[PDB]
């Protein structure tokens, strides 16, 4: 069964560096490209980077192109993520995944690429932030610029994180007007 | 903003064919690269479901199709089931950038009910905060379904995009939905500017 | 059937500090094949006769594969010295074997691979025959600690080629394959045709 453990993760403040890996089981690596996705929360899936089976790389997102490297290492079934300069949006969760295809590929030929097989994510954040009480203001019928999460409040709505990397959220009570 | 553009929302009732486009360019879907679908449910990795624009991996039912055309590529469910309730991604390969592109993503709702309407409560800067450094106007949104909803803030009928965050629909205790949209001002900007406003657009 | 095919027609090909092994074992190896039209084809062999291969048998074959500058093609050989010899590809003095190189302007001078190629610039130590060095470490270049992030005297050990295919032929890409021919004291696996 192919499995796809990803590592290297966590927390990191903007400009720093850190290096993802991905264990590959259960099929022969080097007859397939490898691939990271990295998700943000509640946004889409954005490819990061590949390499062929013989270690060609593939390409970068425009976004990281420059700051990012991928490698691969053919022996011990691994694939590897160098981020360098850490920016804030690069927060997400990232992939690794299998390509569906063993074929080779051919210089003459359109590559294909998709992904049959996915690792579960390996979370990063990039966060100046560090712990800030929040500064509460009228309510019910605002408590803002707090970190880390959670915060209590006794309907309450999941907070927004802000351009501060800090968050902020607001519970509403509906009442009798009298 | 990707470079395959797909629908953010489709839904459907059960029983009833739903469909979702995926629209590419001379670089990628025209430029002749097969066109594969993923399915991702909220909190769950995604899955291949088609694979070479029409091609079902094992396990995925044929009420599943795909198809491509020039340079579009479409995903066909036919008998639409609550399972299929998931966000689905169109993928390519674009030449220009040398780089596989995934689509926006789309959030398909199997629709249980007739659709909810949202209930928004806008909240002005408190005074105590005027009197402290900044200015934050609320706009909370509670109660509609689907789950897709999007916050545009005016300044005086004019469009707004500097200082605002929006969150992402959560489900209540309700199967209903939620969502924040917080627009933050100096004191200045909020008298400078007249009357703002919050405009929430849902199904 | 060997599959050269695959090694020498690969869609992408990998950066020189990350180079490619592939084993070629238990096949039929028609060596006549290796050929192309890419303008500034070299195949240079050493302490071995390349018209011979084909009746001769072998363990095992490897072929790496990588990319560097036309500068450079002249530093994948025994004996040399040069950043590629040093940090980043090294044949060992007793080398024996062929490199094969060919000028890949056609392919690897488009913009939107401009980062798909680097090498290794900065090294504590020059590589010995046939070592990989893929590390992404921050290279101490001097004294003070450099924890974790690139400074003073502390550098990324990695550089792009950034082609372009207006350059000179001498910075264009050239992709390369070296064939090592594996003989041991044991039944052969890679055979010539007409062995
Ligand atoms: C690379 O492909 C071409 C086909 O145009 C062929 O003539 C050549 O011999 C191939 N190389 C090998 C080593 O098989």
């Amino acid at each position: 069964e192919v499995q796809l453990v990803e590592s290297g993760g966590g927390l990191v403040q903007p400009g720093r560096s850190l290096r993802l890996s991905c264990a590959a089981s259960g099929f022969t690596f080097d007859d397939y490209a490898m691939h990271w996705v990295r998700q943000a929360p509640g946004k889409g899936l954005e490819w990061v980077s590949g390499i062929t089976w013989n270690s060609g790389t593939i390409g970068y997102a425009d976004s990281v192109k420059g700051r990012f490297i991928i490698s691969r290492d053919n022996a011990k079934n691994s694939l590897h993520l160098q981020m360098n300069s850490l920016r804030v949006e690069d927060t997400a969760l990232y992939y690794c995944a299998k390509d569906n295809s063993d074929y080779s590929g051919y210089y003459w030929e359109l590559e294909n690429y998709g992904m049959d097989v996915w690792g579960q994510g390996t979370t990063v954040t990039v966060s100046s932030a560090s712990t800030k009480g929040p500064s509460v203001f009228p309510l019910a019928p605002l408590v803002k610029d707090y970190f880390p999460e959670p915060v209590t409040v006794s309907h309450t709505f999941p907070a927004v994180l802000q351009s501060s990397g800090l968050y902020s959220l607001s519970s509403v009570v509906t009442v009798p007007s009298s | 903003q990707s470079v395959l553009t797909q629908p953010p929302s489709v839904s459907g009732a059960p029983g009833q064919r739903v469909t979702i486009s995926c629209t590419g360019s001379s670089s990628n879907i025209g430029a002749g690269y097969d066109v594969h679908w993923y399915q991702q449910l909220p909190g769950t990795a995604p899955k291949l479901l088609i694979y070479d624009n029409n091609n079902r991996p094992s396990g995925v039912p044929d009420r599943f199709s795909g198809s491509k055309s020039g340079t579009s590529a479409s995903l066909a469910i036919t008998g639409l089931q609550a399972e299929d309730e998931a966000d689905y991604y169109c993928q390519s390969f674009d030449s220009s950038l040398s780089g596989v592109v995934f689509g926006g993503g789309t959030r398909l709702t199997v629709l249980r009910q007739p659709k909810a309407a949202p209930s928004v409560t806008l909240f002005p800067p408190s005074s105590e905060e005027l009197q402290a450094n900044k200015a934050t106007l609320v706009c909370l949104i509670s109660d509609f379904y689907p789950g897709a909803v999007t916050v545009a803030w005016k300044a005086d009928s004019s469009p707004v995009k500097a200082g605002v965050e929006t969150t992402t629909p959560s489900k209540q205790s309700n199967n209903k939905y939620a969502a924040s949209s917080y627009l933050s001002l100096t004191p200045e900007q909020w008298k400078s500017h007249k009357s703002y406003s919050c405009q929430v657009t849902h199904e | 059937l060997c599959p050269f095919d695959e090694v020498f027609n690969a869609t992408r090909f990998a950066s020189v500090y990350a180079w490619n092994r592939k084993r070629i074992s238990n096949c039929v190896a028609d060596y006549s094949v290796l050929y192309n039209l890419a303008p500034f084809f070299t195949f240079k062999c050493y302490g071995v006769s390349p018209t011979k291969l084909n009746d001769l048998c072998f363990t095992n074959v490897y072929a790496d594969s990588f990319v560097i500058r036309g500068d450079e093609v002249r530093q994948i050989a025994p004996g040399q010295t040069g950043n590629i010899a040093d940090y980043n590809y090294k044949l060992p003095d007793d080398f024996t074997g062929c490199v094969i190189a060919w000028n890949s302007n056609k392919l690897d001078s488009k913009v939107s691979g401009n980062y798909n190629y680097l090498y290794r610039l900065f090294r504590k130590s020059n590589l010995k025959p046939f070592e990989r060095d893929i590390s992404t470490e921050i290279y101490q270049a001097g004294n003070k600690p450099c924890n974790g992030v690139a400074g003073f005297n502390c550098y990324f050990p990695l550089r792009s080629y950034s082609f372009r295919p207006t350059y000179g032929v001498g910075h264009q890409p050239y992709r390369v394959v070296v064939l090592s021919f594996e003989l041991l004291h044991a039944p052969a696996t890679v055979c010539g045709p007409k062995k």
